[PDB]
């Protein structure tokens, strides 16, 4: 009849504050000139939060910086009813990832 | 040529129409699809169907009828029967509102915006026809809607044509049974409005129909299927003169010109003598003398009027099937000699006899047996005055208490008609005794 | 060929530019990257009304972003579609907004209008024949107003023969946060109405009321509001890109809607917004479509037109329709409230029927009607401006920037002229 | 050669004429869609006079159209098809009756054998239709009618049903690409041989077609359908790599097109003679010979 | 010979052109591919199809039509639909910008630089034409584009060719239904610019077609799949006499000479009597008498004008199928003797009958019937001046307030012409009044 707000977990969102993780990433590019766009991961154990970043690369060309702010990317293995956000328990060397 | 247009207004007319056209199609041999078998009778609309069905270049015998109904339930049912491809689509005029048993609700609030359509139908029949001998109007008086809209359509057809007969059947209000209490009100309203426009209005009663049923049909629990079937066979008999041929012949115009005595009084009664069952006709036997005696037995008529409490003045006998004229005239002479019967002076000749040779037909799975001789009897006698006596000393109490008039006045009516109707009826009964006396 | 180039200005021009372009891209099946994934033949066929076509099947959105603080530009950049935007178009300055209409109109824009004009005429040459440009900005928002006024002023002479369609957010009457907002609005509205032809008026409070009413979700984001407004704009955009019987032209709408030279300000309304259980609790019938379609609550621009009447109205409907239902509903709405329209032009209604449905739900529509429904808005801004100006507070900043009050006088004069014209025509 | 059209809806026989080149007709229609008398009645009549039925318009026939004796030789395939579909009033087309007819005679077996043997000289496994009709009329003493010989030729025809191959289609493709300046498939094929996303072997054609439409590959959708037909399998997942290698024009010759004239037509010049165009071109003996009496040879 | 040229100006003209052409190809069997299999109807390009096609050295039936439009959307959809391959490639003339409901937008801003191309196309058709009876032009008054462009084209072809014929059919704006408050503007502009060149123009109404569709055809949610197929049937009916032969024939020159009484007034009305659906045709009856009665029924018309509010001066019967002169004359004589119709004393007879034997033809996935007797109604009356009073008072208030005039002055319009329009209209008004006077 009448809705109500959902519930949040103070244990998750206060205990391990700004616990962050970093990784390096490679991509497959249409253009042959993009073979080594070494990209960086950043994970937050606050809301299973994910962000991705690009370091400036000296004199090789491509501008660096930010490709996407912190995002609750729903897992490609997370159906429309079940919102997983690529639980970091899956990340491993040479993993398989598809976002946007 | 020789054709009549059928009109059925109502709750009260749908099932009887269903039965009668089922009998029609059965007897002419129409397949309920509509066409003939490999026999060659489809044509330019001119063979035995040229009187009832408009079989046209499409090869389908199309009934020349219009049903108009206020409450779409039953008409949807009749379209969801089996003969729907037979019947004509917009000859089935349906509405969305009942007349709610109120004469004036039927005649004023809803009816007027339907007469345009019904007139369009009847005129598009009037253009095609050439003989247009008249109409067969089916309604009732104890009808929630068959009263007022029927009166209005009668008025318009009277004012546009006064050059064709007007035949009316009616299931009359039961004398002592009254399903509705608005029955006396709307019934007398219908009567006093229709007296000065109706050519031949005839009656029959459900109670006496049932009495015949459990008397000699050996049916203690009959139904509508049965009642409507009986009335349909009656009308089939009265139209047999039109359909088939015979030695001597009469027409509905002759009926009017030769049964009603005077102005006003044109409400006679009817009967069908050989009402028996399978085994009864099997090991029994009918013949002209006893069919005459039975058709004039006081109980066999379908209204509770004792002839010995009245006096005969007119009789029309229709015999159908094989017969010789000798016994016919001899038996009617013997009945003339009879001492229990009563003839007034005016009618030394009072017997209109009409013969058709073709036997009456049966309906499959029905009640009536095979028929060798049959008769339709149409008699007019003074006896029926007592029924109107009953109706008036009924209505007088309701008027004394001004009961139920609030509905009519609130939907917009005034005392004028309510007053007038009583002395209209009173003039009717006074004329009844004035002519009954000598 | 006819096509449109988009301009997004101010820190909410960012808001809506992001939401609007992403909505259209999702409608057209272009991935966030750009590699077109052709699944609707018609939209592939007519993509050129918005998009140029590049190699391998990516499509630049011919849209240009303008702001002052690089952080907001980088945020929208970081959005899921900043990659489908342009490093080309990423022109921007170095100063701070100061939320200052005066600085924006005279100091900050004086070194940005040049470059942005170069870019816009570059794109205009690049394409064949615009119908015009849609500009999404704010009137209360400081730098959006400061930029957009000058930009439209110059493009007016740049091309006197095209469509200068403008989209503006009305400050919340209950609160403007920024207290100089009435001053900015009175400054802007003058040049706005003077230069433009068609302006959209939207306010945040009514969208919040919708969110309470049928969204009922109780945890809204301005992003959800942007989602709504993106659908709103898409509704009027669908006509050109789509086949079937429909007069698509914005100039068609202009000549069918605008009775007088100086009538420009119009108010939107839109069609089924599906509630908690209405998905399976709502039968999609032209009666109920029109029922909600012409309703006071679902209206979300300014304020109940219950007080006023409707000068003229126009409605476009997306889906498989026929003319008889819209026709008969027009009869019913005219005969129901014979007074609620102006006698000034009988049969004041226009219809349009896009054959193409949206992707997912069968029937939708867009409403747009011009009415005497802005009197209360600018009378409100009148009382605010008068009450704050009578003691000329918060004015030494503007004196330092180089202003004076004669322009304030003439602005309020023109605005009161608008009030009088509305009142004398309708009343 | 006159158009006589039998209208089965009105029993009328339309007589129309086509203009010829440098001759003496300049005519055309002759009989306005009219029911016409049987040419076997009187002027004085008592009973219902008769009219031409559909019973006697058999192939190779005589007829009168109120005076003029018309003779009838040839027929069109659609008329033939409707002819054999329902044979109650058309027993002529029923070939099995001719089977019994020729099965009645037995003595002529070896005689037919040597006659047909000497007809050929190389055993080329075909035979000219004129020779066929002559020898069959001979064996029937001139008692067979045209129609059933036509039908039996139709049945035991030689099979020669072919279609244009890929050679034309690829040549036209090459030249169209030449016209469309976008000749270089360096811009397209390399982009594709990247853009294959999740591939091990072959790919659904619904992807190739859609990426073509996306890239605006210069071609008509009709030729798109034609080539996709010419390169397909049960699942429509062809080897896209060779698909693109062959559609590329890094090696090709260059033919071109003729007229669309009207010569191999049937109001223009092919043969318009007694073997009017040609019903069935060629036909072979041995099958029909075996079906008649071909015993004491091979299996029979 | 007997061949005509079709012009389809505008968004609306080109679509109903597609629909009617989809009709045309069937009754001569032309396939969506435009080539028959082996059978022969080809020749010297000279036989029944030669009225509308010219099947040239490639055996392709080529429409004798032209399609000019401003917005390329619909010409694109028909360049991608089912019939683009048969439609001749560059006949289908497309633009890039609309007309924006402004008359002067199509008459001063766009139509100038396209008229050259279109006149060149029509001349390189006229050369290969021999008989060239005339031009069937389709525009629309409230045309969201076509009105202004049609004005210019019509006036120039009139002035350059003052000897051949011009016939105009156009969907007429509704009495009360609105799609454009600007519609009165371009309606009156087109009228006062066209009444002095148009030979005869014929108006119908979408609402009226719809009303027919849900009274008799039983279509409760039509579109103009349905109603365009109806109008296509209408034009096929008027051109059947051209196509086929028969007892006695009729021609557009006769229409020009004999329908219109006087200069200026050349506005008749059109109707099709036996509009009827599947089951009604299947199992009901049609003949000349009732179909004539129906076509003279006052509500069957495509424009709401009351014949009792009017008076007739001309009628044209187009009887197609199996009809015969005796019943033709009997029906028309009965209609004459009937008194509801009130003919003026100008023409003691008011009838022009035309015969064709070939029945009309059905279309797959359609609504029409296997009708053997059809009749096209083309009648000129006096009931219509009410509509012009309607339009002028629908216009006068709105001009007196001068809404949207800024648009027209901005695109380069002044007000002398707008002034002139209403006295042209009042001229037509008093003209109808005076010709009615007797
Ligand atoms: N005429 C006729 N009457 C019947 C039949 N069966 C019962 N009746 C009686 O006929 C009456 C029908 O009258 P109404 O019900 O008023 O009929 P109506 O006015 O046409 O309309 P409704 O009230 O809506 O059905 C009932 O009161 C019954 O007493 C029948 O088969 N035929
Ligand atoms: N995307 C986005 N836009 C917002 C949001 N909240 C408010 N806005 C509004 O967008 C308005 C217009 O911003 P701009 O047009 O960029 O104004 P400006 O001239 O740059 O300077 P300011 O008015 O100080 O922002 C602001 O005044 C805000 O009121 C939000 O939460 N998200
Ligand atoms: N002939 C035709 N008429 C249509 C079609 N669809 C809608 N209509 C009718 O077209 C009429 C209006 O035409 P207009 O709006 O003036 O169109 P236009 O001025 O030629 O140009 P557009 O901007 O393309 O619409 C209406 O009366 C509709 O009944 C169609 O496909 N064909």
């Amino acid at each position: 009849l009448i809705p109500k707000a959902p519930r949040k977990d103070v244990v998750k969102m206060l205990m391990n504050d700004n616990k962050v993780l970093r990784y390096l990433a490679a991509l497959e590019s249409p253009i042959p000139e993009d073979k080594d766009r070494r990209f960086v991961f950043s994970y937050f154990l606050a809301t299973d939060m994910i962000s991705i970043f690009e370091p400036p690369v000296r004199n090789s060309g491509i501008i660096g910086g930010k490709f996407l702010g912190r995002t609750k990317v729903v897992k490609s293995f997370s159906p429309v009813d079940n919102p997983i956000y690529y639980s970091p328990s899956d990340f491993f060397i040479g993993a398989v990832i598809e976002v946007f | 040529m020789r054709e009549c247009i059928s009109i059925h207004v109502g709750q009260a007319g749908v099932q009887i129409g269903n039965a009668c056209w089922e009998l029609y199609c059965l007897e002419h041999g129409i397949q309920p699809d509509g066409q003939m078998p490999s026999d060659k009778t489809i044509g330019g609309g001119d063979d035995s169907f040229n009187t009832f069905f408009s079989e046209t270049g499409a090869g389908k015998h199309v009934p020349r009828a219009v049903f108009v109904d206020l409450e779409p339930t039953v008409v949807d049912e009749v379209r969801t029967g089996t003969y729907r491809q037979l019947f004509h689509p917009e000859q089935l005029i349906t509405g969305k509102e009942d007349a709610a048993n109120n004469y004036a609700r039927g005649h004023y609030t809803i009816g007027k915006e339907i007469v345009d359509l019904v007139l369009d139908r009847i005129r598009k029949l009037a253009d095609l026809c050439t003989g247009l001998q008249g109409f067969l109007i089916f309604h009732s008086f104890g009808g929630g809607t068959g009263s007022g809209f029927a009166s209005l359509l009668m008025e318009r057809l009277s004012v546009d044509y006064g050059k064709k007969s007007k035949l009316e059947f009616a299931i009359y209000p039961a004398p002592q049974v009254s399903t509705a209490v608005v029955e006396p009100y709307n019934s007398i309203l219908t009567t006093h409005t229709t007296l000065e426009h109706s050519d031949c209005a005839f009656m029959v009663d459900n109670e006496a129909i049932y009495d015949i049923c459990r008397r000699n049909l050996d049916i203690e629990r009959p139904t509508y299927t049965n009642l409507n079937r009986l009335i349909g066979q009656i009308v089939s008999s009265i139209t047999a003169s039109l359909r088939f041929d015979g030695a001597l012949n009469v027409d509905l115009t002759e009926f009017q010109t030769n049964l009603v005595p005077y102005p006003r009084i044109h409400f006679p009664l009817a009967t069908y003598a050989p009402v028996i069952s399978a085994e009864k006709a099997y090991h029994e036997q009918l013949s002209v003398a006893e069919i005459t005696n039975a058709c004039f037995e006081p109980a066999n008529q379908m209204v509770k009027c004792d002839p010995r409490h009245g006096k005969y003045m007119a009789c029309c006998m229709l015999y159908r099937g094989d017969v010789v004229p000798k016994d016919v005239n001899a038996a009617i002479a013997t009945i003339k000699t009879k001492r229990t019967i009563q003839f007034v002076d005016w009618c030394p000749t009072g017997f209109k006899v009409g013969i058709n040779y073709q036997p009456p037909t049966v309906v499959p799975g029905g009640d009536l047996a095979k028929v060798q001789r049959a008769v339709c009897m149409l008699s007019n006698t003074t006896a029926i005055a007592e029924a109107w006596a009953r109706l008036d000393h009924k209505f007088d109490l309701m008027y004394a208490k001004r009961a139920f008039v609030h509905w009519y006045v609130g939907e917009g009516m005034e005392e004028g008609e309510f007053s007038e109707a009583r002395e209209d009826l009173a003039a009717l009964e006074k004329d009844y005794e004035e002519v009954g006396v000598d | 060929m006819r096509e449109i180039v988009h301009l997004q200005a101010g820190q909410c021009g960012n808001q809506i530019g992001a939401k609007f372009w992403e909505v259209i891209s999702d409608e057209h099946g272009i991935d966030p990257t750009g590699t077109y994934h052709g699944d609707s033949d018609l939209q592939l066929e007519r993509i050129n009304v918005y998009y140029n076509e590049a190699t391998g099947g990516k499509y630049v959105p011919r849209a240009v972003l303008v702001d002052l603080e690089p952080g907001t530009m980088d945020s929208v950049r970081s959005g899921p579609f900043g990659q489908i935007f342009r490093p080309d178009n990423f022109v921007f300055g170095q100063s701070g907004a100061g939320n200052n209409w005066a600085k924006g109109h005279y100091t900050e824009g004086a070194e940005l209008v040049d470059s942005v004009l170069d870019v816009v005429r570059k794109e205009a040459e690049s394409c064949d024949c615009l119908q015009g440009f849609q500009l999404t900005h704010s009137l209360g928002g400081g730098t959006g107003s400061g930029m957009g006024t000058l930009l439209i002023s110059k493009i007016r002479e740049e091309y006197p023969d095209r469509i200068m369609n403008t989209f503006s957010v009305v400050p919340s009457p209950k609160v403007s946060d920024t207290v100089v907002e009435p001053y900015n609005a009175t400054l802007s509205v003058h040049q706005l109405v003077e230069n433009t032809d068609e302006t959209y008026c939207i306010d945040n409070e009514a969208l919040y009321d919708i969110c309470f009413r049928t969204l009922k979700l109780t945890t809204p984001t301005y992003g959800d509001l942007n989602h709504l407004v993106s659908a709103t704009m898409s509704g009027v955009t669908t006509c050109l890109r789509f086949p079937g019987q429909l007069n698509a032209d914005l100039r068609k709408l202009a000549v069918n809607m605008v009775p007088f030279p100086r009538l420009h300000f119009f108010m939107p309304g839109f069609a089924p917004l599906t509630s908690r259980g209405s998905q399976q609790y709502r039968a999609l019938t032209v009666p109920e479509l029109t029922q909600q379609m012409f309703d006071a609550k679902n209206m979300m621009a300014a304020c109940d037109p219950r007080h006023g009447r409707y000068l003229t109205v126009a409605a476009v409907f997306r889906g498989r329709m026929s003319m008889k239902e819209v026709d008969e509903q027009m009869l019913n709405v005219q005969n129901k409230n014979s007074s609620y329209f102006v006698e000034w032009i009988p049969n004041n209604v226009k219809t349009a029927v896009c054959d193409i449905p949206p992707r997912g739900l069968k029937m939708s529509a867009t409403f747009i009607g011009n009415s005497t429904a802005i009197q209360e808005l600018f009378k409100r801004i009148s009382e605010q401006f008068t009450a704050m100006f009578r003691r000329k507070a918060f004015l030494h900043w503007y004196t330092g920037e180089g202003m004076d009050e004669m322009e304030f006088t003439e602005a309020e004069s023109n605005m009161n002229d608008l009030v009088s014209e509305y009142q004398q025509y309708q009343d | 050669i006159f158009v006589i059209a039998f209208y089965l809806s009105d029993d009328t026989i339309s007589v129309f004429e086509p203009i010829e080149n440098n001759s003496g007709n300049a005519g055309g229609m002759f009989l306005k869609r009219s029911r016409v008398k049987k040419p076997g009645q009187e002027v004085f009549k008592s009973e219902f006079s008769e009219y031409i039925k559909a019973e006697e318009l058999y192939i190779g026939a005589t007829v009168n159209i109120n005076g003029y004796l018309f003779i009838l030789l040839n027929a069109d395939e659609y008329t033939l098809n409707y002819m054999e579909n329902n044979t109650d009033k058309f027993p002529y087309s029923n070939f099995e009756l001719a089977i019994q007819k020729l099965k009645q005679e037995k003595s002529k077996s070896r005689e037919i054998t040597q006659v047909f043997a000497a007809a050929d000289y190389n055993h080329t496994k075909v035979v000219p239709y004129n020779t066929f009709r002559d020898i069959l009329m001979s064996i029937t003493m001139g008692k067979l009618i045209d129609q059933e010989l036509i039908t039996i030729a139709r049945h035991y025809r030689v099979p020669e049903i072919m279609d244009p191959d890929l050679a034309y289609l690829i040549a036209r493709a090459h030249e169209k690409f030449k016209k469309n300046i976008f000749e270089n498939f360096d811009m397209f094929i390399y982009n594709c041989v990247y853009e294959d996303r999740e591939k091990k072997g072959v790919l659904p054609t619904k992807d190739i077609r859609r990426m073509c439409k996306s890239s605006r590959l210069p071609l008509d959708d009709d030729f798109l359908d034609c080539l996709l037909s010419r390169f397909e399998d049960k699942d429509h997942q062809i080897n896209y790599e060779i698909f693109f290698s062959v559609l590329n024009w890094r090696m090709n010759p260059t033919p071109d097109l003729q007229a669309p004239p009207y010569l191999k037509e049937k109001c223009e010049d092919v043969w318009v003679g007694m073997p009017s165009p040609i019903p069935v071109k060629y036909v072979r003996y041995l099958d029909f010979l075996i079906d008649v009496y071909g015993l004491e040879d091979n299996m029979l």
